């Protein structure tokens, strides 16, 4: 048993040992006989014969009578010791030199008889797929086979393009991303596509995505999208060359190119980061760029080249050994060949900081050598004497000023030095330094043309003194200039570790410590007023942050409450819809951390954001249910801390499973009954009580029912005065807890009004509430609005609340004349201002801002006096803090139908506020996508929404120009379709971004239907028209598919309509025999392709680049459209073919997302071949259908279906049932 | 008081 094989063996070579030819022939003959008539296993005595160790190419006639005995004996095997014995005859014959004599030639064609024997599709010992699969994996792409078999390997392997073709994206090299702040992952070694299995694939596909790298690495903010894109993980200095060569080759094109400053700021922190990050090392880079550089010719970017370099070696050249830097010089040497003198530029253009890049890198390589002196000293370079001694004038003169950037200059080149650079930074920051009286800071071109060591010790200086002032306790505010300065400096990104990172992890924390309560107050503001691009993590951070000091540190002050609500709400708004799900992930263990415990309004708030996420990133299509999904966990806890119900109006606008969750969980609600006689009771209990302390703690218990709002407002409807008993309860409530008074008055309202007369009995009441606002400033306007519109109204009492918020917001001046002049006198672009402060102290002079019942305590018959200090205010105002609750407003007046007419005339009114907006477009794009519904039918309303926060049937002109836009601002003009803009302070980090946006709102808010927008963008491509040039075709579909993925549904399904219309044409129809495979109906890349194969491959392309640029969710529709409208229409091969070429290449993200729909993807295919073959008379293309389905099962499905496969394989004509016998097994 | 990028706030 165990000793059979052995015993096989020795009998092998037994017989092996004889000499006589005859006598061995005789001996394989018996020992054939003996096979035939089962006496020895298959799979032993072919491996026995085959593995033997005398078998070697002397043994001609032994090998020949070995071979022709396996070709006797194969047949028997099954097909898994079949492929081992086709791996094992290719390793041996592997092993047969390129140069042996003819006259043996002949004896060694029996191993080429037994690979043409098992390679013979039509006897079927074994799939195909397992023998592409061991010829590829010995003989890789390139390599030419042995001389033995030649053509027969080579055709074999020729007989598998049209599954590698099944199996691959159409024009994949040439679709582009949009970077934002996956589908396109690389390999980090060789810079490949990840492609499945051995096939042979076409020969573009096998070369490195240098233009795809580059044009990422060329986008701002593209370095965590860069990382994730090679697959880095920052735990180990991998030093990819890969990334190195990439980031050299950008430099050199863009110094080639250059025969602007943020493009050379985003090389410069480019090359930082990735040089930090352990993935880069300088010196190779410098000598790999001088290797590149030499010998090119002109070099007209050698100054910009060299502020790249210094702006690393400044800040590394502390601690990092000076053998690093060294081949700076040899660089110089070949860059800088003048040996004259270099005349020395003006000094009044920020140019002159680059171009004393050079005399600054030797200065400081000097100084280094200076310390740990000896060993070699770095002498002098002849030419740039000058410049030093133009520098050692101006540190010697003690009296220089800020008009020229002499300051710069010297920042930048004594910046390691100690006691040279005390004097330009204390000319630098003392005017900065100095409320204090500095309101001038630091220009932002000044701030641009120094290096990043200044930059940083600006910042450490900064902070140590803020650290510093907040330690020491002092009353002194900040100066203006100093928190602009900061502000201003907390932009760049190569200094996160002192910028923003500081400023969360270890700043805020410290000030929170020392109880300043004056310098967190500034913080939180110039946080809020003045940061723009922050990292999502960060925001969330400091969002948990704001909660808890919120929550605790005793922080009762209105003031300081006031700050931490409005820029708590302001974070939640601003979130990113691709953002929510990564970010709120990570706090899926302890919700409460990024959660509230009493703001209801701020829950709410985060509810509605998380609904309008997941509705434009379509995260529930497909889905029915909430459970096993992150939102379960948060919505539980938010229900926790706050109970509390939604709208009709606006839950119907929410998607299924959030809908689902809130039809149970439903809260019980105070009846207005209940709630107008405990008014009653309390108003009389009120006037019945005639001492003081005991109605103070009466009315200010904890824990009693919130009505002193409601109180407040019965007696001065009737009375029209408040007495100083009702100034002493509302001190003594508190603003934290008068949130409840709030919510609990606002319902109130509504009541009265519903149940009111009209006319006087309005006109009083809205002046009444108007005076609460202003004349005694019970409650600030933006809060007791928010209040009213987060409420949970039906019908006529939601109509009344709405109107209560227009007639408050409209009706009186004080709002309107505070918005008039605030929009009138400032500016948006903080960045390039100078007098900010001063148009500060204007606007507050002219319309001070009361926190603590100042005019209810002067409205007293003994009058009382405040003695409550202020904290400063420097950048906000109830106009900057109206701005989010006014976008939910709007959200509000859209969701209700009757209240549209109102709508537009707050538009009319207060649309000017929008110029101060962070992001007006993305808020429009937000806005449409998520209503859409709502307004496809009211048009006039939009171009109204659009032209107050940004500012007929279209022909095919229009479409074409809309898509070339986005096309060339992908492709990179120097005019460009767009103004330069700064990405630093913009919305929106790319072009592209801003294109993309930019077109979906002006597409969205045309009064056309979505399928005609659709059915046009389609049509730019897919009927001929000029102004579409031709070998740009690929980047035109990128384009269309990037722009239709961001369109709503309704916009994007008509590719399903054109697919059905392809598949229904006579071109696949026809039953015209064709000689070989169609490749030219699929491909458009075809010489000649007529009208109708134009149409059905540039369909296939064009579908290929929707369904690359769409995400899973919009995926998720694929399987139900192939199992309701293309199964029961196909019914030939060329149909069969198109559908597996449609959907083939998407099966691997099936695969890493969602399972299921891969499942039901491979029971319709298998349902299509069915129909094909029950329809059809006979199959010409059953290799390659097999093939795909053979690699399919063998690569993604696995045995995963297999029930509902075998009763469909049992039906087929015995020749599909010959090739497909494997798939069951 | 060295400032390089491999420092922090704290001291």
């Amino acid at each position: 048993q165990e000793s059979h094989e052995q015993c096989i063996q020795w009998i092998v070579k037994f017989i092996h040992g004889q000499h006589s030819p005859k006598r061995i022939s005789f001996l394989y003959d018996c020992l054939a006989m003996a096979v035939e008539t089962g006496l020895l296993p298959p799979r032993l005595v072919c491996e026995s014969l085959i593995n033997s160790d005398t078998l070697e190419w002397e043994r001609t006639q032994l090998w020949a009578l070995t071979f022709k005995l396996v070709r006797k004996i194969i047949g028997g095997v099954d097909y898994k010791g079949v492929r081992d014995l086709l791996k094992v005859i290719l390793e041996k014959i592997l092993t047969i030199p390129n140069t042996v004599s003819s006259a043996v030639v002949q004896q060694l064609l029996a191993a080429r008889e037994v690979i043409a024997y098992i390679l013979e599709r039509n006897a079927c010992l074994l799939p195909a797929y397992f023998a592409v699969t061991e010829i590829r994996k010995l003989y890789p792409e390139g390599k030419l086979p042995h001389w033995l078999l030649g053509n027969l390997v080579s055709d074999f392997v020729d007989t598998f393009r049209p599954t590698a073709r099944i199996n691959s994206i159409c024009g994949r090299c040439s679709l582009l991303p949009v970077v934002n702040n996956n589908s396109w992952k690389l390999d980090p070694a060789t810079l490949r596509f990840p492609l499945k299995g051995l096939l042979p694939y076409d020969k573009d596909l096998f070369e490195p995505q240098t233009a795809l790298l580059r044009y990422v690495l060329e986008q701002p903010y593209s370095r965590d999208m860069v990382c994730n894109m090679l697959g880095l993980n920052k735990q180990h200095k991998q030093r990819c060359p890969v990334l190195e060569d990439q980031l050299v080759d950008l430099v050199v094109y863009a110094m080639e190119r250059s025969e602007s400053q943020l493009l050379w700021q985003h090389l410069s922190s480019q090359l930082i980061f990735f040089v930090l990050f352990q993935f880069a090392s300088f010196p190779h880079m410098v000598l790999s760029l001088h290797q590149k550089l030499a010998g090119r010719g002109l070099i007209k970017g050698r100054d910009h080249l060299m502020w790249v370099l210094l702006q690393f070696i400044s800040g590394s050249i502390q601690k990092n050994a000076l053998a690093d830097f060294l081949p700076v010089m040899k660089l110089f040497d070949l860059l800088y060949p003048e040996k004259e003198y270099i005349p020395v530029p003006d000094i009044n253009k920020p140019q002159s900081t680059h171009a004393f890049a050079m005399t600054c890198i030797w200065i400081h390589l000097n100084r280094k050598a200076q310390n740990d002196n000896s060993k070699l000293q770095i002498p002098i370079p002849h030419s740039l004497r000058l410049h030093h001694e133009f520098l050692q004038q101006s540190l010697r003169n003690k009296s220089l000023q800020m008009n020229d950037y002499k300051i710069a200059l010297l920042c930048n080149a004594y910046s390691t030095n100690s006691e040279c650079f005390t004097l330009p930074m204390g000319a630098l920051v003392e005017t900065i330094y100095g409320a204090s009286g500095s309101i001038t800071p630091l220009p932002m071109n000044l701030l641009d043309s120094l290096t990043v060591h200044a930059k940083m010790s600006l910042i450490h200086s900064i902070a140590t003194r803020v650290i510093k002032l907040a330690h020491a306790k002092s009353s002194v505010a900040l100066a203006p200039a100093l928190v602009e300065t900061y502000s201003r400096l907390l932009v760049y990104m190569e200094i996160e570790s002192l910028g923003i990172k500081g400023f969360i992890s270890q700043l805020l924390p410290t000030v929170f410590k020392s109880h300043a309560w004056g310098i967190l107050h500034t913080l939180l503001e110039m946080f809020s007023y003045r940061m723009h691009h922050i990292q999502p993590h960060y925001r969330v951070q400091l969002l948990s942050h704001l909660h808890t000091l919120a929550a605790v540190a005793q922080t009762n002050q209105n003031q300081l409450h006031l700050c931490v609500e409005s820029t708590a709400l302001r974070l939640i708004t601003a979130l990113g819809s691709s953002e929510v799900q990564p970010q709120f992930t990570r706090f899926l263990s302890d919700p409460k951390t990024v959660l509230s415990a009493e703001s209801e309004e701020l829950n709410r708030a985060l509810i509605l954001t998380l609904a309008r996420a997941t509705h434009v990133t379509d995260f529930f299509t497909g889905s029915d249910s909430i459970q096993g999904t992150w939102c379960k966990d948060i919505l539980q806890t938010i229900m926790s801390f706050t109970p509390h119900n939604w709208a009709s109006h606006t839950l119907s606008c929410f998607p299924g499973p959030l809908q689902a969750f809130f039809k149970q969980n439903n809260v019980p609600q105070e009846s207005r009954f209940n709630l107008k006689k405990n008014v009653e009771e309390e108003y009389r209990k009120w006037k019945s009580m005639s001492n003081e302390n005991d109605i103070i703690t009466h009315f200010s218990m904890q824990g009693s029912p919130p009505l002193f709002l409601c109180l407040l407002w019965k007696m001065l409807l009737e009375t029209d005065h408040i007495n100083q008993i009702g100034y002493r309860v509302l001190e003594r409530i508190g603003a934290r807890a008068l949130v409840a008074h709030v919510r609990t008055f606002a319902d109130f309202l509504v009541y009265e009004f519903s149940t009111s007369a009209g006319g006087q009995q309005l006109n009083k009441c809205i002046e009444i509430l108007n005076d609460m606002v202003w004349k005694y400033n019970i409650v600030t306007l933006d809060r007791l609005i928010l209040c009213l519109a987060m409420r949970s109204h039906e019908g006529n009492e939601a109509q009344v609340c709405y109107f209560i918020i227009q007639l408050l917001l409209l009706k009186p001046n004080d709002f309107r004349n505070r918005v008039s002049d605030f929009v009138k006198e400032n500016s948006p672009e903080h960045w390039l201002q100078n007098d900010w402060h001063t148009k500060h102290m204007n606007y507050h002079k002219k319309y001070p801002e009361k926190l603590y019942f100042e005019g209810l305590a002067e409205q007293v018959d003994p009058p009382v006096q405040i003695q409550s200090p202020y904290l400063p205010i420097y950048f906000g105002n109830v106009c900057l803090r109206f701005l989010p609750v006014f976008d939910i407003v709007i959200h509000r007046f859209l969701e209700l139908l009757p209240v549209s007419k109102s709508l537009e005339t707050l538009l009319d009114h207060l649309g000017g506020l929008y110029k101060f907006h962070d992001r007006p477009v993305t808020y429009l794009y937000n806005t449409l996508h998520y209503y859409e519904m709502h307004l496809r039918d009211r048009a006039f309303l939009k171009r109204k929404l659009v032209h107050a926060i940004i500012g007929w049937v279209p022909d095919d002109t229009y479409y074409c120009r809309l898509i070339g836009r986005l096309v060339d601002t992908m492709a990179g003009k120097s005019p460009g379709p767009f103004p330069n803009c700064d990405w630093r302070f913009n919305e929106f980090p790319n072009p592209a971004a801003h294109a993309l946006h930019v077109t979906c709102v002006e597409l969205m808010a045309l009064a056309v239907s979505g399928k005609e927008v659709g059915n046009a963008l389609l049509n730019v491509v897919l009927k001929s028209q000029p102004l579409v040039p031709r070998e740009n075709i690929t980047a035109w579909m990128n384009a269309i598919g990037l722009i239709i993925t961001a369109l709503p549904e309704p916009y994007w399904i008509v590719l399903h309509d054109r697919i059905v219309s392809v598949i229904s044409s006579p071109s696949l129809t026809s039953e015209t025999e064709w000689v070989g495979y169609p490749f030219r109906l699929f491909d458009f890349t075809a010489c000649h392709q007529s009208y109708s194969e134009m149409s059905c491959s540039y369909t296939l392309a064009l579908a290929h680049a929707v369904w690359h640029h769409s995400s899973i969710g919009q995926l998720s529709l694929i399987p139900k459209f192939l199992t309701e409208v293309l199964l029961p229409i196909v019914k030939t091969e060329f149909q069969l073919l198109y559908v597996y070429h449609l959907v083939g290449p998407f099966l691997q993200r099936f695969q890493q997302e969602r399972t299921r729909c891969m499942i039901e993807i491979g029971v319709a295919f298998y349902d299509m071949l069915l129909n094909v073959d029950q329809c059809s008379t006979h199959l010409n293309y059953m290799d390659p259908i097999c093939d795909f389905l053979y690699h399919m099962k063998y690569m993604f499905t696995g045995d995963s279906v297999k029930e509902q496969v075998e009763k469909i394989i049992c039906n087929l004509k015995p020749a599909l049932k010959l090739r497909l016998r494997f798939i069951t097994h | 008081p060295s400032i390089h990028f491999w420092s922090t706030l704290s001291p």
